[PDB]
């Protein structure tokens, strides 16, 4: 029951199919992105980052949430392909000027009060 | 006629105190008009009017060549005008400070300062409040 | 020394030419640009100081940031700043450009354009009047007068 | 109640046709435009000789902020914080404590001039005419830090501009 | 058409909040206490959600 | 009651009430509520499934003729199970009138795009999607319109913080503009202004 | 720690790191990166400059409001050094010129100025001093640059016993002289190399690695009196290095041997330029001298830095040196050069 | 009522002067420190106490609408003087 209306997919199988299609499109786009934006990363780095972004949301079990995630990923792909994005936008995925924040207890205790 | 305009030009060069004063005003303000001296400044600026000029060109100041410490023969700016002549010059009032002096207070600056930005006299912001948390001072004597 | 006198005179001549011929990029972001227009209008007539607008960043000496700089716009401002040949100057005009102003606490506003580019003159106001912007421009001219590149080079 | 801006029909008579042919071939309206520009060439320009000549202003003009005093030299501000509450840009920062003589006075009074929108709401809100927007507008700085005003800077502005500020207030307070 | 989703509602991956501000945060859900300086009770009618207090420090300039 | 109080207009109030009754009778399938505000504004609260029929009726009916879409927006009310309130404002030139149509949705439920009914909606629906995250089905080209490229989250939502989560600055080492977690030199100061004494008795709620 | 100097915040732009640093030589290649890394964390940075203030403009956006303070200084004046190090707990020295000017020889910039800085900062109570010398610093080296570096290193150690001395080797970066210098040679036609560059081994180090190493050495309590050597992860023969540089830039590589005396004569001819020389005799000596191996000194991995290989950062320096035809070529297309490691 | 700290820095009306070990003093080197020289506490301490022949006096700071809100000061205590909470002026009844 729970009486919900879908966006595109009726169960997780169709949602997974759409996820795979979007992943294929991003995988094909990465080399062109590296060429056009004149990025100093490799194609391997770009595809690894695409996989990491996809795996960030691997725990989702709602087909509607997956449909919205695919819609957002398609929005980002359309944005990248048309060059609406600049090199700064593409490089924002890699956080190159962010100092690594530690995760163990002792370093956090040393730096400050935040957990 | 044209000849009367030329005569106006010659009386304009004659009216600035000779050829060298004419050249001084031309190279100092890029203007050679003659107006009635409304007044002078305690810093040397002179203030003139000419009510026959259109609104905007009917009041002007010939700045001093020597402000507080700096040479202002070429380097002048609008911040050198003191507040009373500032009120008259920007047409906030019709009455000059000579005929309508401002009210006297003992905390008002007796010496106007110009824009001191980019100069060792510039303003540097800082916190004006005192310390909030006081730390414990350990005793100066050994504990054993 | 004769060499020091020569470099001082050449320094003055170059400084004089640059201050006299300041070409700002035709570039406006928001409300402040309107007052910029009023600086070019008959009443003030910036052209009489040798100050003429030119659209191309390659033919520009000064960038006037006249308006809010949002996050979406910051890369473009940085890009057209980088395409200015040197020497180049930046005049920050208005509260928005100076520090964010009315939109300082926004998710989409850069809190001051000096985070993106180096700024020479900060013109306060919201908007600054055309007269205040003209005062800032003449202050930039005075600052250019004080530069001594040749004297510094000779001393090296 | 409306009028038409482009609903007029051209006359078809031979005289009208010949006049339009003369307009087309001999460029009469273009000479009209040339005449208009030539007319403007011989007018007096509306330019003013800045900085020698200034633009007109009003007693209500909003400029650089200043903190004022009573004629005794005592500060007017009592740290009610109404200016800090009303400020739409949150440009005012205030800290207060009892003075050594028990007076209610500020220990911190900052205005961030790069946050300020120069609306004048604070001088409306002030119940003792302590904070004002003075007449000055020529205070461009070379660094951002010079535009972060503390209490000393604002008290200095008041001391420097009191003569004109009081005369401006006298000319406008009956409209307030 | 209805698809009968069975799972608990979860929108974290769509909100765009960084994960640090999703996992390490604690919210308080409460009806605010009446201000003891006054007798009006109109500020004690609705429920409030507010986050835990984090570090505040002093700006080196201007304090 | 004369000089400082806004005057009333009962004729327009009656006309709008009658027309609201008219609309409700014609479309019982979707119309849930009809209201006439005290300053003579007519609002029709409908079911989401009736977005396209209702508007179409209101655009094409001879007695309606609201051929112009003045505005379309969303309001976020977190306490409601359906978070978002979709508001259409329509103007009729033939009858010199205005109408408001309201519906509701939540985060995961699409609304039918009304570009077919009104061409003006395109950018309005894009803006609602960008600011609130409400998806519109069968939209010709749905993408962000106001926010920066790659911006995560929806700013107009009540939960989103006023200054957001990231800021921008130019970094010389990478020679480009970078996005970093927001740090503020001065925190926005939250004011508590609400008076503890009730202002308007006419709106008092039952004590539950 | 003097409560005002207690670290606060999340280590960002508006935070307080507890560092107050005076960076001599901040208007150079390494100085901009050092000031950027200091201002990222919210440090108070004092920049002494003798150049035209225009030339410091690029350092203005590196800090928050009030976090970067610019002050005029004179290298021959010790009252000026006192003025600029009075309130700092860290002093970093990056002063150095590749060529010798009329008013400053190598011994002035590498012995007198570093010693004066060390003496005055020790007198003023500065807690930490970081000095930069070269990896190849030596008392009897053929280059007077390196002889002066070694003498100044000893002088600094004598004037500030707890100073951290860092010895990098051929920093490469966008503004780096080293990658650019080889790139510059293409205009002439042929690349002149002594012995065809088959008798020289280089171990270049990335600029960001050196800046991070300096920053970490500041925050390291046990790096006080230590001496570090900052070197890259790979060693190359000069011939292979220049060939790789020309392959990344997509320029035709035409190397030819040039005898030592001819190259010295060319350097002397280029030395008479009143402006920045294209090359000098000292530069010719330093280019064709193999990088030393100092396994007994702590390295970047002792400061927590993983050295960046040149293969990963060469394109960001050399894409500017390409023509329009090859401007969009990817990074992994150039077949990394041959390393002579052990 | 200006006075310098042992470091040579002027002390403001607020009383804040940077401590000897405070690095922030570096912001004033090669520049100056803004200090307002007219101390209000000292200037109000010079005004003469006004003697009035009534138990309750009124103060509005002078200037009518240009002063402060009008307040009424009780003058029954003879061990002290009535002080305006807005302007700082002092009032007393003729005593002894
Ligand atoms: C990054 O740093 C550097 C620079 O900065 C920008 C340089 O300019 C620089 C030198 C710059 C060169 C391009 C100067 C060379 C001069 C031209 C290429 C002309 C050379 C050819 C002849 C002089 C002209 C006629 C040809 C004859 C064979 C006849 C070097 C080496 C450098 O390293
Ligand atoms: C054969 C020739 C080859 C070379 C040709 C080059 C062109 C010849 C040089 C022409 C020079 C003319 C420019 C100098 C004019 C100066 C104008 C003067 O008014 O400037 C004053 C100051 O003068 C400058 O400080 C010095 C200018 C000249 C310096 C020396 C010039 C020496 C020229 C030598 C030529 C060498 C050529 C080398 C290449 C062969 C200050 O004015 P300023 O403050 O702005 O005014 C502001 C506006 N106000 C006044 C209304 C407020
Ligand atoms: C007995 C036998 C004699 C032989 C015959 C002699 C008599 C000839 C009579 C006709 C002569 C006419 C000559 C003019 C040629 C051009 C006329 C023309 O038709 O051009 C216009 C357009 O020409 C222009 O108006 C030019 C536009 C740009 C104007 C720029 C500045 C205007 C000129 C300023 C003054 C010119 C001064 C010139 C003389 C300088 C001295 C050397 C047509 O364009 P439209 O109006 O759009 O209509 C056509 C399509 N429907
Ligand atoms: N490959 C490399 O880059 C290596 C560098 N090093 C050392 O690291 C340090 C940084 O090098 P790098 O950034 O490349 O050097 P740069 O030439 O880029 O910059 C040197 C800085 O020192 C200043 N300076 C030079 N001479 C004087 C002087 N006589 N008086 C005052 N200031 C002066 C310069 O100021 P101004 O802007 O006024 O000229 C400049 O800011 C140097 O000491 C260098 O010897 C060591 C090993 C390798
Ligand atoms: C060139 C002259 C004589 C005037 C006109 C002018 C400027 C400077 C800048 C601009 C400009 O006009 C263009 C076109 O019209 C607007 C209208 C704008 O808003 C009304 C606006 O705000 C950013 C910007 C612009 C352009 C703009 O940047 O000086
Ligand atoms: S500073 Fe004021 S006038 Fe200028 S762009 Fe911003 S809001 Fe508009
Ligand atoms: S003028 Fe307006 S923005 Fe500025 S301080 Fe006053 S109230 Fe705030
Ligand atoms: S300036 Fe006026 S409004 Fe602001 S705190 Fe002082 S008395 Fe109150
Ligand atoms: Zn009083």
């Amino acid at each position: 029951g729970t009486s919900v209306k879908p966006i595109f997919s009726r169960d997780m199988n169709e949602a997974k199919r759409r996820v795979r299609e979007l992943y294929r499109a991003w995988y094909r786009e990465v080399p062109n992105t590296v060429h056009l934006f004149q990025l100093d990363i490799s194609v391997k780095q770009g595809r690894d980052k695409v996989r990491e972004m996809f795996m960030k949301n691997a725990h989702v079990t709602d087909p509607r949430v997956v449909d919205l995630l695919v819609i957002k990923g398609k929005m980002e792909l359309e944005e990248t392909i048309n060059v609406w994005k600049q090199r700064t936008h593409i490089m924002r995925f890699f956080h190159e000027t962010e100092a690594p924040r530690p995760t163990d207890f002792l370093s956090k205790f040393y730096v400050g009060h935040d957990p | 006629e044209l000849v009367q305009v030329l005569r106006r030009g010659l009386q304009q060069v004659s009216g600035h105190g000779g050829l060298r004063g004419y050249l001084r005003v031309l190279f100092r303000a890029n203007d050679v008009r003659v107006g009635t001296l409304v007044g002078e400044d305690k810093y040397g600026n002179k203030y003139y009017e000419d009510n026959k000029q259109f609104f905007g060109r009917h009041r002007w100041v010939i700045y001093t060549t020597e402000m507080n410490g700096r040479d202002t023969f070429w380097d002048v700016d609008g911040s050198m005008v003191p507040p009373e002549w500032h009120r008259w010059l920007h047409c906030m009032t019709d009455d000059p400070p000579t005929t309508k002096p401002p009210t006297a207070r003992k905390y008002i600056w007796t010496n106007h300062k110009f824009n001191v930005s980019g100069t060792p006299q510039q303003y540097v912001p800082y916190s004006t409040t005192r310390k909030k948390i006081q730390e414990w001072v350990p005793p100066s004597t050994p504990y054993k | 020394s004769r060499g020091e006198y020569v470099v001082a005179k050449l320094d003055d001549l170059v400084n004089w030419a640059r201050r006299s011929s300041l070409w700002p990029m035709t570039f406006g972001l928001a409300c402040c640009a309107v007052e910029m227009m009023h600086m070019a209008a008959p009443r003030y007539d910036m052209d009489r100081f040798g100050v003429v607008f030119r659209a191309s960043p390659r033919q520009s000496d000064v960038m006037i940031v006249a308006g809010t700089l949002t996050n979406k716009m910051a890369p473009a401002l940085r890009k057209v700043y980088d395409q200015m040949p040197e020497p180049r100057y930046v005049v920050s005009m208005g509260s928005c450009a100076n520090g964010g102003g009315y939109y300082h606490y926004s998710y989409s506003v850069v809190r001051g354009c000096d985070r993106i580019v180096p700024v020479d003159i900060y013109v306060p106001g919201c908007p600054p009047t055309a007269e205040a912007l003209l005062y800032g421009i003449l202050q930039l001219q005075r600052k250019i007068k004080r530069e001594k590149r040749l004297r510094i080079w000779y001393r090296r | 109640t409306y009028k038409f801006v482009n609903m007029r029909e051209p006359s078809m008579d031979m005289k009208s046709v010949t006049d339009r042919a003369a307009q087309t071939l001999l460029w009469t309206e273009l000479v009209r435009g040339l005449g208009m520009t030539l007319s403007y060439l011989f007018r007096e320009p509306a330019t003013i000789n800045y900085p020698f000549e200034k633009g007109p202003l009003s007693p209500r003009f909003r400029g650089e902020h200043a903190l004022r005093r009573y004629p005794s030299g005592e500060e007017r501000c009592i740290a009610c914080k109404l200016c800090e509450a009303v400020c739409p840009a949150q440009a005012i920062t205030i800290e207060a404590e009892p003075r050594a003589d028990g007076s209610r006075r500020t220990t911190r009074y900052d205005i961030d001039m790069t946050k300020c929108i120069y609306c004048g709401f604070c001088q409306e809100a002030c119940p003792v005419d302590a904070i004002v927007e003075g007449p000055n507008f020529e205070f461009s700085t070379e660094t951002h830090e010079e535009l972060l005003y503390n209490k000393e800077k604002l008290l200095n502005n008041g001391d420097k501009w009191e003569a004109e500020i009081a005369a401006n207030i006298q000319a406008d307070y009956l409209y307030r | 058409q209805l698809i009968a989703v069975d799972e608990k509602l979860d929108i974290t991956t769509l909100t765009g909040v960084p994960e640090e501000h999703i996992k390490t945060r604690k919210v308080r859900i409460f009806v605010p206490a009446r201000n003891n300086m006054q007798s009006g009770v109109n500020n004690t009618k609705k429920w409030k959600m507010e986050f835990d207090t984090r570090e505040r420090w002093e700006n080196p300039l201007m304090g | 009651t004369r000089p400082t109080i806004r005057p009333r207009n009962d004729v327009v109030h009656k006309q709008l009430s009658a027309f609201g009754q008219y609309v409700a009778e014609i479309l019982p399938k979707y119309v849930q509520q009809v209201q006439v505000s005290c300053f003579n504004e007519l609002e029709i609260f409908i079911h989401p499934d009736g977005v396209i029929p209702v508007l179409t009726f209101l655009r094409d009916h001879t007695n309606a003729q609201f051929k112009s879409l003045a505005d379309l927006t969303a309001v976020d009310v977190p306490t409601r199970q359906n978070r978002f309130e979709i508001v259409y404002n329509l103007l009729s030139l033939r009858f010199n009138s205005r109408i408001r149509v309201k519906t509701y949705t939540d985060e995961l439920t699409p609304i039918e795009s009304s570009v077919t009914v009104y061409k003006a909606a395109n950018w309005y629906e894009r803006e609602i999607w960008d600011m609130f995250g409400v998806f519109f089905a069968n939209h010709p080209d749905l993408r962000r319109i106001l926010t920066d490229y790659g911006f995560e989250g929806h700013p107009f939502r009540k939960d989103f913080p006023l200054s957001g989560y990231v800021e921008l600055r130019y970094d010389d080492e990478v020679k480009r503009v970078v996005a970093e977690p927001v740090e503020l030199a001065q925190e926005f100061r939250k004011f508590d202004l609400n008076s503890p004494w009730e202002a308007f008795p006419a709106y008092r709620q039952p004590p539950e | 720690l003097h409560h005002a100097l207690i670290p606060h915040g999340k280590g960002g732009r508006s935070s307080v790191s507890g560092i107050v640093a005076t960076v001599f030589g901040a208007t150079g290649f390494l100085g901009r990166y050092v000031v950027n890394h200091l201002g990222r964390m919210g440090s108070q940075v004092i920049v002494p400059y003798r150049c035209e203030p225009y030339d410091t403009m690029h350092l203005r956006p590196m800090g928050d409001l009030g976090q970067i303070i610019f002050m005029e200084w004179n290298g021959k004046d010790k009252d000026s050094i006192r003025k600029v190090v009075e309130h700092s707990n860290v002093v970093i020295n990056l002063v150095g010129r590749e060529w010798e000017t009329k008013n400053f020889d190598f011994e002035d910039v590498f012995v007198k100025i570093p010693h004066a800085i060390a003496q005055v900062s020790k007198e003023a109570g500065v807690e930490k001093l970081i000095h930069i010398s070269h990896l190849n610093a030596d008392i009897k080296s053929p280059s007077r640059y390196l002889r002066s570096k070694a003498v100044g290193e000893k002088e600094v150690r004598a004037a500030f016993p707890e100073a951290t001395i860092i010895k990098p080797s051929d920093i490469f970066g966008r503004e780096d002289r080293f990658l650019n210098y080889f790139a510059s040679m293409r205009w002439f036609g042929g690349v002149p190399l002594i012995s065809l560059g088959k008798e020289t081994v280089k171990q270049p180090v990335y600029i960001v690695d050196v800046s991070k190493g300096i920053i970490n050495a500041i925050k390291d309590p046990d790096a006080k009196g230590k001496t570090f050597a900052f070197v890259g992860p790979n060693r190359y023969l000069l011939f292979d290095l220049v060939q790789y540089i020309f392959a990344v830039a997509y320029r035709p590589f035409l190397p030819y041997p040039l005898p030592h005396f001819a190259y010295r004569w060319v350097g002397r001819l280029f030395e008479v330029s009143p402006f920045e020389p294209w090359t000098t005799r000292d530069k010719v000596e330093r280019v064709h001298m193999s990088d030393m191996t100092l396994p007994h000194l702590p390295g970047l991995e002792d400061l927590g830095i993983q050295a960046t290989p040149l293969e990963l950062k060469a394109i960001e320096v050399l894409r500017r040196h390409r023509t329009y035809r090859w401007l969009t070529s990817e990074m992994e297309d150039v077949k990394p050069a041959k390393t002579v490691n052990i | 009522g200006v006075r310098t700290s042992p470091t040579g820095e002027k002390v403001t009306h607020t009383g804040q002067a940077y401590d000897d070990g405070d690095y922030r003093r570096v912001r004033f080197s090669d520049r100056q420190k803004e200090v307002n020289e007219n101390f209000a506490i000292d200037l109000i301490a010079e005004q003469p106490v006004s003697e009035v022949g009534s138990r309750v006096i009124s103060c509005d700071g002078g200037g009518g609408a240009l002063g402060h809100p009008r307040v009424y000061i009780n003058l029954d205590k003879e061990t002290k003087t009535g002080t305006c909470g807005y302007c700082g002026l002092q009032f007393r009844q003729p005593h002894h």
